[PDB]
């Protein structure tokens, strides 16, 4: 069966440049168009450009052309995507598409390769507790880390009803920041102990925060 | 050059029940055009090239048709697996995309408001949460009041995706001020505007 396996992630800063590999493997290489298309968080696909196996052909976006490059090695059935002078709008999932036959769609996808855009630097979060005052709420605020992600969990994982952990927001900063919040019943407050977990692997950040009213 | 509408933005609809999408080309280029489907945290899944094949391995339910300059998607009797987001494309161009929503009764927002922590004012900063709890629909307007002036551009919003049980959202916007400008003021307020409130909803604190 038709295969597409992209390299993994990428982080890189801005001005920089990135080269994605696609490898395909089940099909005849050079017989099919590939294209490219990428996704910024939380928007729309984004057409790129596409390369002919078949004598290296390529037809780049307007808004690319000067900055990126695909080439292909037909000998190990690899198709890359080289983009340049990297901006913070250049972060965004990438992929690999191979046409079905010779129409101008997208039969066949690699699973995608995350381009992070940042000037930041590997840093854990402040946790500060959100107090408080039939039902209350009450949660955690995670302010300043990079990269994502950070994991919330409540009393250990002890208390996931009514849990809501909300997405990460970049700041200005290039830092990122969110909170997590649960609602519990007024009538425990003042003898139930509320704990967030809070977790950051990229800088061995464990935290445990009571949030008492 | 060439723009693609899809129409609606958002569609909201119960499992068991006829979902139609709807793709409009400015300018006709093609009686062909293709429809993606991509679900939470997956790369996007062709179900339909030239406006009515169905690509290899999807399911029957998902069908296309149009000629010209509009084109539809249906999915008859929806699943609880279709509920995600759906693009139309011809050539390079892409459509903004059509979220299918689950549906459900109106829900009026549980709204609290969290003063900065003593830990993080000492840090020199002070965020200040609103959060809007199990509303339905999405559509939510927030707006921060310090001494009574309305705030502009200082805030940032986050909203959880539709809930796996009651199919509703909840929404937090912070206000992130210096410790100074935080001290300067007396009066903090959110005030929340819902479909599902016959009046706004004002939470406030004095610091």
């Amino acid at each position: 069966m038709v295969q597409l396996v992209q390299s993994g992630t990428e982080v890189k800063k801005p001005g920089a440049s990135v080269k994605v590999s696609c490898k395909a493997s089940g099909y005849t290489f050079t017989g099919y168009y590939m294209h490219w298309v990428r996704q910024a968080p939380g928007q729309g696909l984004e057409w790129m450009g596409w390369i002919n196996p078949n004598g290296g052909d390529t037809n780049y976006a307007q808004k690319f052309q000067g900055r990126v490059t695909m080439t292909r090695d037909t000998s190990i059935s690899t198709a890359y995507m080289e983009l340049s002078s990297l901006r913070s709008e250049d972060m965004a999932v990438y992929y690999c598409a191979r046409e079905y036959s010779s129409g101008w769609y997208f039969a066949y996808w690699g699973q995608g390769t995350l381009v992070t855009v940042s000037s930041a630097s590997t840093k854990g979060p402040s946790v500060f507790p959100l107090a408080p005052s039939g039902t209350a709420a009450l949660g955690c605020l995670v302010k300043d880390y990079f990269p994502e992600p950070v994991t919330v969990s409540w009393n250990s994982g002890a208390l996931t009803s009514g849990v809501h952990t909300f997405p990460a927001v970049l700041q200005s900063s290039g830092l990122y920041s969110l909170s997590s919040v649960v609602t519990v019943p007024s009538s425990s407050l003042g003898t139930q102990t509320y704990i967030c977990n809070v977790n950051h692997k990229p800088s061995n950040t464990k935290v445990d925060k009571k949030v008492e009213p | 050059e060439i723009v693609l509408t899809q129409s609606p933005a958002t569609l909201s609809l119960s499992p068991g029940e006829r979902a139609t999408l709807s793709c409009r080309a400015s300018q006709s280029v093609s009686s062909y055009l293709a429809w993606y489907q991509q679900k939470p945290g997956q790369a996007p899944r062709l179900l339909i090239y030239d406006a009515s094949n169905r690509a290899t391995g999807i399911p029957a339910r998902f069908s296309g048709s149009g000629s010209g300059t509009d084109f539809t998607l249906t999915i008859s009797s929806l699943e609880p697996e279709d509920f995600a987001v759906y693009y139309c494309q011809q050539y390079e161009f892409f459509g903004q995309g059509t979220k299918l929503e689950i549906k459900r009764t109106v829900a009026a927002p549980s709204v609290f408001i969290f003063p900065p922590s003593d830990e993080q004012l000492k840090s020199g900063t002070a965020s200040v949460v609103c959060l809007l709890n199990n509303f339905y629909p999405r559509e939510a307007k927030v707006q921060w009041k310090v001494d009574n002036a309305l705030q502009s551009g200082n805030s940032q919003e986050s909203v959880t995706e539709q809930d796996s049980k009651d199919s509703t959202y909840s929404l937090s916007s912070t206000l992130t001020l210096s410790k100074a400008d935080y001290e300067k003021h007396k009066v903090y307020a959110c005030e929340v505007t819902h479909q599902g409130l016959s009046s706004p909803v004002t939470k406030s604190f004095n610091r």
